[PDB]
């Protein structure tokens, strides 16, 4: 349970595969409900499960309630930790755009990463996280638009 | 289905960066399975 980024892997017949990523805070596992579909998750010897989920906001947490609550400020950049299949954890910024919504705005970064990325943590200045990456739209060019999807701490 | 986890690194900020993206601002909906769409 120790706090930092994690690959969310998959072990079938032979060899593994990325499916997500995800935050150890405060003692709670933090990814998009897409990536796991709640189902459990082996960490070294040990076994998380899982505590709180919504499909709508496609987030899910194991061992405890959601523990992020950083918001972007609107105004700020921010950096995409990218975890991607295969590949050593990057740090990407970028100024956000917004999702227009009728129940508010919702930042979103115009960054593109495999399927296996979803869940990795977006960061403010002081490191804090923001969002999760991987829930978005494709726009007429092709290009992927994610949310900064971030739960409520309750 | 052996799902599981493994350590990728530490999440702090990397000063000097390297900036990329645009920002769009894109009128969308969120349906109740969780799906964004781009509003017509
Ligand atoms: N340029 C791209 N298509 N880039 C995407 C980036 C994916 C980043 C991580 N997020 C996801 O995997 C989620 C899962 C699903 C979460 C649902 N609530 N995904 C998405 O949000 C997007 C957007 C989307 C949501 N609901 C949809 C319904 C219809 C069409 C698109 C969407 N889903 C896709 O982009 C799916 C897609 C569509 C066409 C071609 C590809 C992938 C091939 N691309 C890859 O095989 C790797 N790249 C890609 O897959």
């Amino acid at each position: 349970t120790t706090d930092g980024v994690y690959r969310v892997m998959t072990r079938r017949l032979l060899g593994s595969t990325q499916v997500g990523v995800g935050v150890m805070q405060e003692g709670v596992f933090h990814t998009m409900w897409h990536v796991t579909k709640g189902a459990a998750l082996r960490s070294g010897e040990g076994r998380l499960d899982p505590y709180w989920g919504d499909v709508k906001q496609d987030l899910v947490s194991y061992c405890g309630p959601w523990k992020l609550d950083a918001a972007w400020d609107g105004l700020s950049e921010v950096q995409l930790l990218a975890v991607p299949p295969g590949e050593r954890a990057k740090n990407i910024q970028t100024l956000p755009g917004i999702f227009k919504t009728k129940d508010g705005d919702i930042g979103a970064v115009a960054l593109d990463y495999p399927a296996g990325t979803s869940g990795s943590p977006i960061l403010d200045k002081c490191g804090r996280v923001i969002g999760l990456y991987g829930n978005g739209v494709v726009i007429k060019n092709g290009s992927y638009v994610s949310a900064i999807t971030q739960g409520k701490r309750e | 289905v052996d799902m599981y986890i493994e350590r990728a690194g530490d999440i702090t900020w990397e000063k000097d960066a390297e900036v990329t993206g645009n920002s769009p601002r894109l009128d969308v909906a969120l349906d109740e399975s969780g799906d964004f769409s781009l509003v017509e």
